[PDB]
């Protein structure tokens, strides 16, 4: 499974987890920006290792980090 | 059921092609996997000694039948040497088989023996008598 | 750490077929495995040292025992210039009655294979007569791999296990290298040449039996520690002396005559003798720098952080470097191989110019062989060398304790480097490029008067410093008055001057404006190796498309489609694409290197000085004519002996063509074409009873780079051996 | 005279090359009628000849053994014009280039969208700045005495 | 196998002596007698009336190179 | 597309009239039409500018051109 | 909120496709999207045609979490209806997967805990020497 | 013929 590791650089703007294929990231409450909210992946064992979540991200560098790992059935999307 | 990764053609559901397909020896349950494997080696070997003597490097010489029939007998070796190295790195010895345990009408059916160590044993041991009796058989057929 | 790769959890765990290549790829990459401390990866290091010694030892004996059994060195030493040496023996069920009517060659009673490695000269030279030499010596190199695999088992065991600060005493290391490794193998093969090598050359057989009852010297040692050391050079061998035999003969056997042989064309084994001496002394005299347990020498940690220029120019100086070179161990790795590999190159320019070897510059084709080979294994190391100094920048650099020293102050100002490989390599491709397409033009129009040629005045010049007297200079040694002339004439111009002016040898080839134009070309293919190479060393820890380069490794596939696609982004990528240049500049080197032999030993020199010019002249004159025979080794009508040469050929074209497919098509088609044929199988009769264990899945991309890389390194190779060969071969000449 | 090499005007190979090139002209001449526009054409292609061989040989360029001349680039004084002389030249032209498109870039770095003026070129200012390159040695050099070249 | 020349007796002699039939079953027969054998007239064209056609051969493998 | 359609048309024309007034200029249609077997067809002719006039081929009846 | 069950809903109007389960839905997992639509229209399926589906609670099964993903955000951009999937193994657990607490990732509802948060810019990450002969990485401190 | 050719040829 991969590793998805979320920096305090975020904004909460919410596109990163829109651009998710595979239900992974969510949004939870904070206090360390103006939109009072941040991102978390609870679900990281469904990552599939896209990077569509690092694709939207508005930051000098992104807020969102994806680092591929050991691999496994459901990470690699073989449906059979 | 649609949604399952096959379709229903006439090829593939006729009562010609379903009762030719279950009469094969290789599709049969209640039978002890050896008496298979013996008609399926007969039935490889036979069918396979031609083409080794009437294409060999030895072909237009006298020798063409007995070369033909050893490269043949090298094959049936060499291809149970495959089949026992399969069986043994897939099939475990004491769990039981894997085969599928109800038909298309639901009802339930005892599971295919073959799909077992000892199964897949006697299946080979019994593929291997029959390739060589059917490569034996097809050389004196031949040439006396 | 219950599959197959045991060294690796995350590799045994995944289902797929790429557990095996990813296993098969990573078997000694000793850092990656999982509970792994530095203790065990230096005993494993260890222990594949003694591996690779003994396999070392193993080939050469079977070298030496297949020439032995199955070869002619009896029958080859009474006749060197008439007699093909044989290889070993074919043993072939699939070959036809004319092949092996045709690969009967030499004195065998059945097909041979002829040997262009070169070994039968040196066995010669080294002074072996008989087929019982050659069985001795391979006992005694199994003897040597056995017990190089019984140390490294040894040395594995717990009770005799080295610990990591004994692998850390650089000095004690350095000091017994210098002085035991270096000058005493020195010392002891002048031993041999002077008690086995010259006596065999002038027909007295020294062997293991009788080597005390003779003497090298009539005088013995007493000239040696009275002081008289120039009675060991009373009586040189005279100018009509013949090798292996005792006609015209001399006692001297350590000279400093200088040049060629006259029969063999090859330097005196006086003097060889006389130069390992000489090397051996310096080597043990400055082997003795360094500090040990006895209180003196030198230590190299103070060594270098007392050079530090004042002024600040160089900032901290050399302060740290010490601690950053031997903490890690791909810094010694990368200065080691590019060590190698500078030597690897000055062995393969100096062997062709003065040769070492009996009866060797009368067998074209073993030159050729040996120059081509050597330079390839160079180019390949001295890629390595950049390779490995980037994974050190990778893995093994601390910015912290390197603060300010002279591989901060690298790192600081990268793009000043970058820019000016640049620069260079546009200014030579641009002007060599433009220079050739002109002259291709002014050929084409039919008015060759009108070509642009420049004569390589520096070069001439060096070579009439030198001696030549082929050009008009006259500057020092060119002089008949000269400090120089007059200084060296007593002892070895008058044998270096007669060798360097005559035409024959290969030594200071005349060169013209052909020769211009193609070290050109070399220097503008080293020039973008070396900007390729550097710019993937020194980008590895970050850039600014991706700051953060050194968290992923060495080695990943790619960032995905964002910030605008960033694919071959890794620093492996940048090796990747510098193999290419590497074996284009080396192809180069090897045309312009078997070209103009080939004209010089066929007798015209004209063809080459006429046709080098222009590239049509190198595709024309080169390729297509001397293709001729090689093409028709086997056709309609017949065969030769030709024919595996052929096969070759057609062998490398079709592997540099499979090479393509990974390098051009990538994953997602294949994948998806995967997908489909695993449907097929499992939706059919009779074939559904047997089911895999690993699910299929296409190649990874690095992988798939690597296997294209491979293929092509591969065809190219073997085209270009069996071009070289067959052309070389089909002439003698 | 320098490394071993002939004299153009004393060589032999020259003029055989030139009598080679003479009658393989001659010979398709011949097809043709003498007062046909091709004879007229290959009697200019003959005289251009003549007059190029004539022109090499009086210029005091240096053949070699095969035959044909042979460039010294060494930086001897009687071959001044056959790379020094014209490489300056070269340079002269060069750097006006390079000079002139740094001015430019420069007058277009006030504005707020200089991009406008890089895609589509405004042809006054432009010309203005052409003729400023012919003395660009001189203010290049008071450019770097003052230190106005390098950025800061 | 087609085109040639025929001469007033009656024979016929074609352009290159009928080998297709015997030397286009093997990959190097199609090397040797096809790609080596007919490039004579594109290489040796430097001098005459053909030289744009040799211009163009090796400007084509430039650029078929520099696609790499 | 209807205007494409139009400008393409009017590009192909254009390329029919300037292949027939080449053949009409610079060519030596009328020595072809008598002895057609000995005469190879050419319609284009090279400036004198640098060195290329030997691009002018003699295709054959009084005329030198790239045979066409 | 509390996790539905889908006992006997039935399924859309197909013809049957070869992109359908395979010996993995067997052996290994497969997953349940079910909705609810107003209307019997016609929709496309992600294995490839085109299907209809009925009015009322609709049920279909599904090889990866992908295609019902997919699927249910073209159900909600263009037929606004809401959707729910499971996963369900050979031994009969059925794990409720599509929104745990009742409300769509995008927008935040207090009750959920921080997961993988580093409280510092990507740029001050240790270098690998520091984490060498460790089993952790410099990202995962 | 001979005046088509001619006719790159008037300068
Ligand atoms: C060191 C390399 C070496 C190599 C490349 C060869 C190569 C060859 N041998 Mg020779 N040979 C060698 C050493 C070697 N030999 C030694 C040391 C002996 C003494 C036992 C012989 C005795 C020998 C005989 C008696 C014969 C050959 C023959 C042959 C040919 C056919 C191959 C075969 O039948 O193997 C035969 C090999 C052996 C019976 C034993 C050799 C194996 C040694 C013990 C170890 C090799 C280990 C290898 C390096 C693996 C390392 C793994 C590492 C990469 C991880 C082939 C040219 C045959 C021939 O004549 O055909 C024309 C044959 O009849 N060889
Ligand atoms: C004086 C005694 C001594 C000697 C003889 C050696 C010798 C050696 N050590 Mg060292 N070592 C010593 C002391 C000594 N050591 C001490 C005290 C320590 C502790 C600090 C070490 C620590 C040490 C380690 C940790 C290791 C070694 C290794 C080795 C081996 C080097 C590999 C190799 O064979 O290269 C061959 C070397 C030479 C022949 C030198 C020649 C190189 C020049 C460039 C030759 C130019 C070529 C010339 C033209 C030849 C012609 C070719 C011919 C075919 C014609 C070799 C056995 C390595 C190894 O292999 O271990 C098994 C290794 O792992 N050593
Ligand atoms: C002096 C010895 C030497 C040593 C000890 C090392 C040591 C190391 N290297 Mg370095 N290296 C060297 C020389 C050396 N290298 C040279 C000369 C080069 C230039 C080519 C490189 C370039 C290099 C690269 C590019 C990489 C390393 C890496 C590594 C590490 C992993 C090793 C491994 O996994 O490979 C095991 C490899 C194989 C078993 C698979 C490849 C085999 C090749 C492709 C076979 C070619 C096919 C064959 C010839 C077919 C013949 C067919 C027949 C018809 C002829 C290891 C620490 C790897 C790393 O990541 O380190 C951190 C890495 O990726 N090295
Ligand atoms: C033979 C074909 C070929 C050629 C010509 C080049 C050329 C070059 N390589 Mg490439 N390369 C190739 C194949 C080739 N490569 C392959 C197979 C690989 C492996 C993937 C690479 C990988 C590679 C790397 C990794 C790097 C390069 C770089 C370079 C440049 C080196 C500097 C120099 O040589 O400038 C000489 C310049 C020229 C010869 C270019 C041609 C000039 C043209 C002909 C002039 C325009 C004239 C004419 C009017 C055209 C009009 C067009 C028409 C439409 C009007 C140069 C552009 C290096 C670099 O970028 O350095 C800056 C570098 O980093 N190459
Ligand atoms: C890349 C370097 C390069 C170089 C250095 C040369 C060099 C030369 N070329 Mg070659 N050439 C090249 C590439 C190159 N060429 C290529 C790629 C091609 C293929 C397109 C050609 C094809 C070619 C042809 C077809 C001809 C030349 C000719 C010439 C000569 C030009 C003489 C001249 O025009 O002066 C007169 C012009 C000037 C002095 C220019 C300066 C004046 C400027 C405009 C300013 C004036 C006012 C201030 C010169 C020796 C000519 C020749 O006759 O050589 C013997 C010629 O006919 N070249
Ligand atoms: C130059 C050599 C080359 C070769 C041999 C191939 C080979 C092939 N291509 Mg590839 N390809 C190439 C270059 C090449 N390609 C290039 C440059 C590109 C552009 C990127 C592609 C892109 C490409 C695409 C897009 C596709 C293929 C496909 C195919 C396959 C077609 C089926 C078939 O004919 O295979 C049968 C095998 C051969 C004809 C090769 C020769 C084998 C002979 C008989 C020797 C066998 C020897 C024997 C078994 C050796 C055993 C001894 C050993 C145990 C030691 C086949 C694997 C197609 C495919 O996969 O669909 C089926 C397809 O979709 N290729
Ligand atoms: C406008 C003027 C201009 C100037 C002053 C420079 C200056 C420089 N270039 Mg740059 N360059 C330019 C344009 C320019 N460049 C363009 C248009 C390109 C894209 C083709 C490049 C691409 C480039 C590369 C790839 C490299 C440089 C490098 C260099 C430096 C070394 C000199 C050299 O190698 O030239 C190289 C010159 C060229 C390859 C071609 C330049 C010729 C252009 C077409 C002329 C400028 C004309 C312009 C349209 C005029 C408009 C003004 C008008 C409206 C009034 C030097 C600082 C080298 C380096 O980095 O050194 C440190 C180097 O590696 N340049
Ligand atoms: C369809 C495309 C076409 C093409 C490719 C050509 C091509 C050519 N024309 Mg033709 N031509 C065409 C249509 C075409 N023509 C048409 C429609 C007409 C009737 C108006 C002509 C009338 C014509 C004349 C009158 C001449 C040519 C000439 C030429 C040649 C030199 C052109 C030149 O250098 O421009 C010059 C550059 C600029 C005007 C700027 C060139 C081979 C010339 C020739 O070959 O002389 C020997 C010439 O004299 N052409
Ligand atoms: C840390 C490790 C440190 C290791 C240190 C090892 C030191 C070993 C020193 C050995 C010194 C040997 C000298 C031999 C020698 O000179 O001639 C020793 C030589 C060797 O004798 C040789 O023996 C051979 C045997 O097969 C042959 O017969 C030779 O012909 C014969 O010359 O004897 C001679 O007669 C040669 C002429 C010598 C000159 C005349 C004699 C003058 C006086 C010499 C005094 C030498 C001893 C004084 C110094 C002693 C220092 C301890
Ligand atoms: C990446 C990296 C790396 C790598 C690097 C490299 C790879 C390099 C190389 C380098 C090289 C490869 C170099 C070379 C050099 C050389 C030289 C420097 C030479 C010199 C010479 C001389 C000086 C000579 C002289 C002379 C003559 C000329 C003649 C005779 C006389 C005399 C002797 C005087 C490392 C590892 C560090 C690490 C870090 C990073
Ligand atoms: S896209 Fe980037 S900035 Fe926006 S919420 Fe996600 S992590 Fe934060
Ligand atoms: S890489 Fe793809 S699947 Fe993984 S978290 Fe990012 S968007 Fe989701």
């Amino acid at each position: 499974s991969h590793s998805v590791k979320i920096y305090d650089t975020c904004i909460g703007c919410t596109q990163c987890v829109r651009a998710c294929p595979t239900d992974v990231l969510e949004m939870i409450p904070w206090d360390g920006c103006k939109a009072k909210q941040i991102a978390s992946a609870p679900r990281t064992e469904d990552c599939v290792g896209c990077k569509r979540c690092e694709s939207a991200c508005p930051t000098d560098f992104l807020s969102v980090r994806v680092y591929l790992w050991h691999e496994t059935t459901r990470s690699m999307g073989l449906a059979y | 059921d649609p949604f399952i990764g096959s379709l229903e053609t006439p090829v593939t559901s006729s009562p010609l092609i379903a009762w030719y397909l279950s009469n094969l020896p290789g599709y049969r349950t209640a039978v002890n996997p050896l008496l298979r494997g013996v008609e399926v080696g007969l039935a490889h070997g036979f069918f396979l000694v031609g083409p080794f003597v009437k294409a060999g490097p030895l072909r237009n010489t006298a020798y063409a039948g007995s070369a033909g029939s050893l490269a043949a007998a090298g094959l049936v070796v060499i291809l149970s040497m495959c089949l026992t190295i399969y069986g043994i790195s897939s099939f475990k010895e004491g769990e039981p088989s894997i085969a599928p345990s109800l038909t298309l009408t639901g009802r339930k059916k005892q599971p295919d023996q073959l799909q077992t160590a000892d199964g897949w044993a006697k299946f080979t041991g019994g593929f291997f008598f029959g390739g060589i009796s059917g490569v034996t058989w097809a050389y004196f057929l031949l040439y006396v | 750490a219950l599959r197959f790769p045991r060294f690796s959890q995350g590799l045994a765990q995944d289902p797929t077929t790429r557990r095996i290549w990813f296993g098969i790829a990573t078997a000694h990459d000793f850092e990656n495995h999982d509970d792994i401390t530095e203790e065990r990866l230096y005993q494993n290091i260890f222990a594949s040292h003694f591996g690779q010694l003994a396999i070392i030892f193993l080939w050469t004996s079977g070298n030496l025992f297949h020439v032995a059994w199955q070869g002619n060195f009896e029958a080859w030493v009474q006749d060197p210039l008439h007699v093909r040496p044989i290889a070993h023996a074919i043993w072939d069920p699939h070959f036809g009655q004319p092949a092996v009517e045709a690969f009967t060659r030499g004195g065998a009673l059945g097909p041979v294979n002829i040997a262009y490695s070169g070994v039968y000269q040196w066995w010669y030279t080294i002074g072996l007569r008989t087929n019982g030499d050659l069985y001795t010596g391979a006992l005694f190199l199994l003897f040597l791999s056995a017990i190089s695999l019984i140390a490294g088992w040894l040395h594995l065991q717990p009770k005799w296990k080295p610990s990591v600060s004994w692998f850390k005493n650089a000095e004690s290391r350095l000091n017994h290298h210098l002085s035991g490794l270096f000058g005493v193998s020195s010392l002891a093969w002048t031993g041999h040449l002077v008690h086995v090598a010259i006596p065999g050359s002038r027909g007295e057989y020294v062997r293991w039996n009788n080597f005390l009852g003779v003497l090298p010297h009539p005088q013995g040692l007493g000239p040696l520690f009275t002081g008289q050391w120039n009675l060991y050079a009373q009586n040189p061998d005279s100018s009509s002396h013949l090798f292996g035999t005792s006609q015209g003969t001399g006692t001297a056997i350590l000279t400093l005559l200088g040049g060629f042989h006259p029969q063999t064309q090859s330097l005196w084994l006086t003097d060889i003798a006389h130069h390992h001496l000489a090397i051996a002394i310096l080597f043990l005299v400055a082997g003795h720098m360094y500090r040990t347990n006895f209180g003196i020498g030198h230590s190299i940690k103070d060594l270098l952080e007392a050079h530090i220029p004042p002024g600040g120019r160089l900032g901290r100086g050399h302060r740290g470097l010490y601690d950053t070179i031997n903490n890690s161990i791909h810094f010694q790795l990368g200065l080691a191989l590019a060590s190698l590999g500078v030597i690897t190159s000055l062995v393969a320019q100096h062997m062709y110019s003065l040769p070492a070897y009996a009866f060797i510059a009368q067998d074209f084709t073993t030159q050729a062989a040996l120059y081509t080979h050597h330079q390839y294994i160079a180019g390949f190391i001295m890629t390595g060398a950049f390779a490995h100094g980037a994974i050190f920048f990778i893995r093994d650099y601390n910015p912290e304790q390197n603060e300010d020293n002279v591989l901060a102050r690298m790192l600081d100002h990268k793009e000043a480097i970058i820019s000016h490989l640049s620069w260079a390599s546009l200014f030579l491709g641009f002007h060599t490029l433009g220079l050739y397409v002109h002259n291709d033009v002014m050929l084409a129009f039919g008015t060759p008067e009108k070509q642009i040629l420049i004569e390589p005045i520096f070069a001439q010049w060096i070579q009439s410093a030198h001696g030549k007297t082929s050009y008009g200079f006259d500057v020092l040694l060119s002089s008949t008055n000269s400090p120089a002339f007059n200084a060296g004439r007593s002892i070895w111009l008058p044998g270096w001057l007669n060798a360097i002016n005559e035409n024959s040898n290969s030594l200071f080839l005349t060169i013209g404006p052909g020769d211009f134009l193609v070290h050109h070309a070399i220097a503008l293919g080293l020039h973008t190796t070396t900007l390729i190479l550097v710019k993937g060393a020194l980008d590895a820890r970050g850039s600014k498309l991706m700051p953060d380069k050194k968290d992923f490794g060495y080695s990943f596939p790619c960032d995905g489609p964002g910030r605008g696609g960033t694919c071959d982004i890794s620093a492996w990528d940048a090796f990747y694409l510098a193999v290419f240049w590497m074996l284009n500049t080396i192809g180069w080197v090897t045309f312009y290197w078997h070209w103009k032999h080939i004209t010089l030993w066929q007798g015209n020199v004209s063809q080459f000085n006429e046709s080098s010019t222009y590239l049509m002249g190198w595709l024309r004159d080169y390729l297509w004519l001397n293709s001729s025979q090689l093409i028709n080794g086997y056709n309609p009508f017949g065969m030769n002996s030709l024919s595996v040469w052929a096969w070759m050929f057609l062998f490398g074209h079709l592997v540099w063509a499979t090479g393509f497919m990974f390098l051009i098509s990538w994953r997602g088609y294949w994948q998806e074409l995967i997908e489909t044929l695993a449907w097929a199988h499992e939706r059919t009769p009779l074939a559904n009873l047997i089911r895999w264990r690993d699910k299929p899945v296409a190649l990874s991309i690095v992988q798939a780079r690597l296997v294209g890389l491979a293929h092509f390194s591969v065809g190219y190779i073997f085209t270009y051996a069996a071009f070289l060969i067959a052309s070389t071969s089909g002439k003698f000449g | 005279d320098i490394s071993g090499l002939t004299p153009c005007k004393d060589s032999k190979q020259f003029a055989k090359r030139e009598k080679q090139q003479i009658k393989k002209l001659e010979s398709s001449l011949k097809l043709y009628a003498p007062e046909s526009a091709p004879a007229l054409a290959l009697n200019a292609q003959i005289e251009k000849t003549k007059r190029r061989f004539d022109n090499y040989g009086k210029y005091g360029l240096l053949c070699g053994s095969d035959g044909l001349p042979h460039l010294i680039v060494n930086g001897d004084q009687r071959h001044w014009g056959e790379f020094i002389t014209p490489g300056i030249l070269f340079l002269y032209i060069a750097g006006w280039i390079g000079w002139v498109g740094r001015s430019y870039l420069i007058a277009i770095s006030g504005e707020k969208k200089p991009a406008m003026k890089e895609i589509i070129i405004d042809v006054p200012l432009a010309s203005r700045i052409i003729f400023r390159g012919f003395i660009w040695p001189v203010a290049a050099y008071r450019e770097f005495l003052n230190g106005d070249l390098i950025a800061k | 196998d087609v085109w040639g020349s025929i001469s007033d007796q009656g024979v016929v002699t074609h352009i290159t002596g009928g080998n297709f039939a015997q030397s286009s079953i093997t990959i190097n027969g199609w090397l040797r007698d096809f790609l080596w054998a007919q490039a004579s007239q594109v290489i040796q064209s430097y001098g005459s009336s053909l030289s744009a056609y040799g211009l163009f051969f090796l400007g084509a493998h430039f650029v078929w190179a520099f696609s790499l | 597309v209807f205007s494409a359609h139009f400008g393409q048309l009017s590009i192909i024309f254009l390329w029919l009239s300037g292949m027939y007034f080449h053949g009409a200029r610079f060519s030596n249609y009328e020595a072809w039409l008598s002895d057609p077997t000995h005469i190879g067809p050419s319609a284009q002719v090279v400036w004198s500018i640098v060195g290329q006039e030997i691009l002018n081929g003699d295709v054959g009846g009084g005329f030198r051109g790239i045979q066409i | 909120t509390p996790p539905q069950l889908d006992p006997n809903t039935p399924s859309p109007i197909f013809a049957g496709s070869t992109g359908g389960l395979l010996r993995k839905a067997q052996v290994e997992e497969f997953y349940v999207i079910t909705w609810n639509s107003p209307k019997e229209q016609i929709f496309e399926m992600p294995t490839g045609g085109a299907a209809i589906m009925r009015e009322g609670p609709n049920l279909l099964k599904l090889a990866r979490k992908e295609q019902c993903l997919a699927l249910g955000t073209r159900l909600r951009s263009k037929y606004k209806i809401t959707y729910q999937f499971y996963r369900v193994f050979p031994n009969g657990e059925v794990q409720y997967l599509h929104p745990k607490d009742g409300v769509y990732p995008e927008k935040a509802n207090p009750g959920r805990e921080g997961v993988g948060l580093n409280m510092r810019s990507i740029g001050k990450n240790v270098s690998p020497i520091e984490v060498k002969f460790t089993g952790k990485q410099s990202y995962d401190l | 013929s001979g005046a088509n050719f001619a006719r790159a040829f008037t300068v």
